[PDB]
RNA sequence: GGUAAAAAUGGCAA
RNA sequence: AAACUUGAGUGCAGAAGAGGAAAGUGGAAUUCCAUGUGUAGCGGUGAAAUGCGCAGAGAUAUGGAGGAACACCAGUGGCGAAGGCGACUUUCUGGUCUGUAACUGACGCUGAUGUGCGAAAGCGUGGGGAUCAAACAGGAUUAGAUACCCUGGUAGUCCACGCCGUAAACGAUGAGUGCUAAGUGUUAGGGGGCCCCUUAGUGCUGCAGCUAACGCAUUAAGCACUCCGCCUGGGGAGUACGACCGCAAGGUUGAAACUCAAAGGAAUUGACGGGGACCCGCACAAGCGGUGGAGCAUGUGGUUUAAUUCGAAGCAACGCGA
């Protein structure tokens, strides 16, 4: 939880708070469970991903 | 970077040893990839069933 | 599993041949032996070594590459197999490359070649071609 | 993240 | 007949694993139900609407019920004959790898017929039912829309025990064994000085050789030997008939008449695309003035005529040959 400094923009801490969201990766997984993906789907996503990474 | 468990010559994690395994979890509680601790791929599974053991004695946070 | 050695020595003599090996060393069995011989005999390899390793001994065979790194042996074909056996009569004997080449035939009278087995009139089982 | 929506058909030869 | 230890096993000392079966224990989330706060929408799409809500929805807070699946870890990572196997715990249980060299002493390989296992859908009996979702029903789209999209929704998806026996069940690559350049990553070991060597996997790159080519290349599609299965132009046809198996659905086996001169594989040059990149042109955009409406001139079509001469026909015929 991102709480704002002490003589800190609420901007600033906005800023603070959208690197939070970014790290935790709520929004991947999100995305990713917005519809069903059959399993060899799934698992042929996460080794070419993995292949970029 | 380097394996703690090889380094330190720690052969067995306790699910007990809370402290030694939030230095592997993030702050959100999820278990770290072993390429940013740099954990043996031997000792991510050790560390890990540890972790799921902790966590299942309310030692560690689930998140 | 293993099925016929024979043809696994002339494999070997084939495939270290394609590469150009000077040295090739292989289990040892008395006729391996005696094949190896007749090579060096008619000039397709140049030295025949036994090494008695408490096994089955191992056989080291050096082979011969011409000036111009020409291959002495240009190519060697198992004929009798264990799936089928191959006999010929004497007068049946063949002749490998019209005489270029040699044919490996175990005999009554030992194992031999063809122009041998022609000249003491026996025949017996054709173990491999080589030119 | 996206995404605009719709979007049919056309003789065999030479 | 007698030996041998290299194959194949056994012992001994180590190693890793979502291998399998059965109980038990968690946490996240979804749905529903119950209350509190609160208010005019929510939901959904390309846009909508159906739907839900004002009988207080959605949202927010807390509690309860129930089912299913296990984020992160997680990796051409691991394990398994294949199908497959991912929360954790315990119990039972299979296989594999490394080292050693106690032991046995070729005890091996393949494998017709057999005999088992075998994703998903499906079937039977009983149980369960959150989510999702064939069928089905609305809404929408459309020329139509028995679809795609939206709101719902039953079987089914789940469990047990039987049945079915099929998948692009794929590496479209049968099994065993040996041999044949290197380089690099990774998993589980072993050995010797971070480096080197080595065993068994798992990837990438790449010789020789092979291949119609694409490609393959110690994880061969190279070079060899053993054994098994399978092929012999396309269609008819995996059909007919018979047989066997199945509760059924169907499965397995499996023709012919007739008909054609082709079916095909790979690669090449083009063309094309509701493929991509990059660029232009009064192409669009930004503007200005027109045409289509009126009268008339003129060409054309058509119709008419004795003849209305002939030629031009999308752009690139039609005030065109003239
Ligand atoms: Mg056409
Ligand atoms: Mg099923
Ligand atoms: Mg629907
Ligand atoms: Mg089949
Ligand atoms: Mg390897
Ligand atoms: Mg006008």
């Amino acid at each position: 939880k991102t709480v704002v400094r002490k003589n800190e923009s609420l901007e600033d801490a906005l800023r603070r708070f959208k690197r939070s969201v970014s790290k935790s990766g709520t929004i991947q997984e999100v995305r990713k469970r917005e519809f069903y993906e059959k399993p060899s789907v799934k698992r042929k996503k996460k080794s070419e991903a993995a292949r970029k990474r | 970077k380097v394996c703690y468990f090889t380094a330190n010559g720690i052969t067995h994690i306790d699910y007990k040893d809370t402290e030694l395994l939030k230095r592997f979890i993030s702050e959100r509680g999820k278990i770290l990839p072993r390429r940013v601790t740099g954990t043996s791929a031997k000792y991510q599974r050790m560390l890990t069933t540890a972790i799921k053991r902790s966590r299942h004695m309310a030692l560690l946070p689930y998140v | 599993t293993m099925t016929d050695p024979i043809a696994d020595m002339l494999t070997r003599v084939r495939n270290a041949n394609m590469v150009r090996h000077e040295k090739l060393e292989l289990p040892a069995s008395n006729i391996k032996k005696e094949i190896a011989e007749i090579l060096k005999s008619e000039g397709f390899i140049k030295n025949v070594e036994y090494v008695e390793d408490d096994k089955q001994g191992v056989l080291r065979l050096f082979l011969k590459y011409g000036q111009n790194d020409e291959r002495v042996i240009t190519g060697l074909k198992r004929i009798s197999k264990p799936g089928l056996r191959v006999y010929a009569k004497a007068s049946e004997m063949p002749k490998v490359l019209n005489g270029l080449g040699i044919a490996l035939v175990s005999t009554s009278e030992g194992v031999i070649t063809d122009k041998e087995a022609r000249k003491r009139n026996v025949g017996g089982e054709i173990i491999a071609y080589v030119w």
